[PDB]
């Protein structure tokens, strides 16, 4: 005969922002060099 | 100087586009490395990443390339190696 009325509450939760990310390319640039640390002629005596 | 393409794995309207494109490239600038810098940047643009561009007159290469994304030119005496690859 006894009827008892309660309140039930369930805890909340927490989230969180992320991310991936796959591997990173970068640029370059290169400029071959033409040296031409050359003589005429030495006269050699070897 | 008078375009040759020696080989390409690439669509038709790509091939002259590179072709053009180097050729005004070669107009504009003396310097390869300047040269190549504005081909891959304006096929990147327009063709979507990412291309890589040699320009040169003595060299060797072994690449790899995505289907229809690849040519090789002379322009006179100086080759162009185009193509794109990641």
């Amino acid at each position: 005969i006894r009827w008892e009325t309660k309140s039930c509450q369930t805890a909340s939760i927490a989230t969180a922002s992320a991310s991936a990310q796959a591997r990173n390319h970068v640029d370059a640039q290169v400029q071959t060099e033409a040296p031409v640390p050359v003589s005429v002629q030495p006269p050699s005596q070897y | 100087r008078k375009a040759v393409i020696k080989n390409a794995d690439m669509s038709e309207e790509m091939q002259q586009d590179s072709v053009e494109c180097a050729t005004q490239a070669l107009e504009k600038y003396n310097i390869e490395k300047d040269i190549a810098a504005h081909i891959k940047k304006e096929f990147d643009k327009k063709y979507n990443p990412t291309w890589h561009c040699i320009v040169g007159r003595n060299f060797g290469s072994y690449v790899t390339h995505e289907t229809k994304h690849f040519i090789y030119f002379y322009l006179g005496q100086v080759a162009i190696l185009l193509f794109k690859s990641g």
